[PDB]
């Protein structure tokens, strides 16, 4: 029973989120395990996406790589910020509502 | 916009430094080898 309760409530989540993990790690594919480079994945609606975008260009400038991949709805997204720049990058989803 | 500028800038800004910490190494190399070399000539020299 101990097995199965693992295996059902691994299943619960992998079932979830292997669909937006595939697409944030192919955005960033190589490069987020590099020290360079800082990535933060998080989730945004629709509704959401235009708002995060311009808190996160005021906040970094034009020096900052904001992409996003579909998945069937909502779209995860990627912000990728230079190193040492992450907790501006943070405080500006924090402002939204947004969090990673 | 393409992830392609910052991945295939990464991979020279690890190759910028290596060079670094290569000819780092191998200037001191040169030093402390030409310091051994010099007090040698410095034996060589007192004892005849």
């Amino acid at each position: 029973t101990r097995q199965k309760q693992e295996l059902e409530e691994e299943l619960a989540l992998a079932q979830a989120y292997l669909e937006p993990l595939e697409r944030l790690a192919a955005l960033a594919h190589g490069l987020d395990k590099s020290p360079f480079l800082r990535v933060i994945p998080f989730l945004l609606t629709e509704k959401e996406l235009p708002l995060v975008e311009e808190a996160l260009r005021k906040a970094l400038e034009d020096r900052y790589l904001l992409a996003h991949e579909a998945y069937a709805g909502g779209v995860p997204a990627l912000v990728v910020v230079h190193r040492k720049e992450v907790d501006q990058a943070k405080a500006a989803l924090s402002r939204a509502g947004v969090a990673e | 916009g393409l992830i392609k500028s910052l991945a295939e800038k990464e991979k020279q800004l690890l190759e910028r430094l290596e060079a670094a910490k290569k000819e780092a190494e191998e200037r001191v190399k040169r030093a402390e080898a030409e310091a051994k070399a010099l007090l040698e000539e410095a034996e060589a020299k007192a004892k005849a």
